[PDB]
């Protein structure tokens, strides 16, 4: 659940990127 | 938090971590682009 905690943390940023760019 | 872990050497913050401050500076605080930046720098030199 650790390990999945962080890998979303990335998801996250990512999609937070993604609303900017677009 | 999030200026503390995406620091680095200090001061020295590259390109995407400060753009992702000032749209959180900018969505959070419900600021202008002026506003986002002023408290970036601000922030910047306390991470320094």
């Amino acid at each position: 659940l650790e390990e999945v905690n962080e890998r979303e943390h990335s998801m996250k940023a990512s999609l937070q990127t993604v609303d900017i760019r677009l | 938090a999030f200026g503390h872990k995406y620091s680095e050497e200090g001061g020295l913050i590259n390109e995407s971590l400060r753009d992702q401050l000032l749209v959180t500076i900018q969505k959070t605080f419900t600021y202008t682009r002026t506003q986002a930046q002023h408290l970036f720098i601000i922030l910047m030199e306390c991470m320094k």
